[PDB]
């Protein structure tokens, strides 16, 4: 079917930079977006990307801050990370649109991701 | 002067199915001959008019729309069709006085690794009228609830892309698609046969 592994997660004080990557299964033309877990409201929209590289999208509250690419070519998809804030320590999911429905039904276990100031 | 054959069929680009482009050929002559000869097209279709007869015939205005979809989409590019195709991308009228003609591009539009960069709309509020161009990328709410933010539950990204790969099906293979619509005023001296 569907798999996916993340890995870049860690520790980070405010401000830096993270890239974290997310390995893929075979799938190809698939939407691909990056979903977090703050503890106030968890499991909600991050970035967004589609297969072809093109008609990205990301919230507001980060739009700018984080930028979203991938490598087909090398089965992966990046997600950088800049100005980090102590709003966005959280654990750092990576989702695999299907074609037919867009839920987003094959994902991958997660990485944690948190800011000190 | 002779109309476009290879500024339009042998065009090196093609546009995406949702974003499909015109092309007004006017003022000009145009000879449907060498067209019909060539064995490359797959489906050579025309509704209203008749296909041996077109060089003889005379319009007053053509319109050329240019884009790429799925081999089994190609059923879709019809009058009174239905389909993800049909009702949210490209929608012909019931009075579609035209031709309808496709060929085979999996070994100049497929990849290796496969090409993406084909799109296709999926989702719209209402279906489209006919000759309507919606290119928003504004994302639409399936479900009761609002989203002003981005991709959720009921809240989806409106296109896709087509895994175009050599070794996929011929349903599942590109196929480059060419729409003539025709058109009568009442001034018809512009575009007239050999
Ligand atoms: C929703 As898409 C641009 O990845 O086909
Ligand atoms: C409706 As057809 C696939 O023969 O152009």
């Amino acid at each position: 079917q569907v798999q996916l592994v993340e890995s870049g997660g860690g520790l980070v004080q405010a401000g830096g930079s993270l890239r974290l990557s997310c390995a893929v299964s075979g799938a190809g033309a698939h939407r691909v977006g990056w979903f977090r877990r703050a503890p106030g409201k968890e499991r909600e929209f991050v970035a967004a990307i589609g297969a072809s590289g093109g008609m990205t999208n990301y919230l507001d509250s980060v739009k700018g801050r984080f930028t979203i690419s991938r490598d087909n070519a090398k089965n992966t998809i990046y997600l950088q990370m800049n100005s980090l804030k102590p709003q966005d320590t959280a654990v750092y999911y990576c989702a695999a649109r299907d074609i037919e429905t867009a839920e987003y039904i094959y994902w991958g276990q997660g990485t944690q991701v948190t800011v000190s100031s | 002067n002779l109309c476009p054959f290879g500024e339009v069929f042998n065009a090196t680009r093609f546009a995406s199915v949702y974003a499909w482009n015109r092309k007004r050929i006017s003022n000009c002559v145009a000879d449907y001959s060498v067209l019909y000869n060539s064995a490359s097209f797959s489906t050579f279709k025309c509704y209203g008019v008749s296909p041996t007869k077109l060089n003889d015939l005379c319009f007053t205005n053509v319109y050329a729309d240019s884009f790429v979809i799925r081999g089994d989409e190609v059923r879709q590019i019809a009058p009174g069709q239905t389909g993800k195709i049909a009702d949210y991308n490209y929608k012909l009228p019931d009075d579609f006085t035209g031709c309808v003609i496709a060929w085979n591009s999996n070994n100049l539009d497929s990849k290796v690794g496969g090409n993406y960069n084909y799109l296709y709309r999926l989702f719209r509020k209402s279906n489209l009228k006919p000759f309507e161009r919606d290119i928003s990328t504004e994302i639409y709410q399936a479900g009761s609830t609002p989203c002003n933010g981005v991709e959720g539950f009921n809240c989806y990204f409106p296109l896709q892309s087509y895994g175009f790969q050599p070794t996929n099906g011929v349903g599942y293979q590109p196929y480059r698609v060419v729409v003539l619509s025709f058109e009568l005023l009442h001034a018809p001296a512009t575009v007239c046969g050999p």
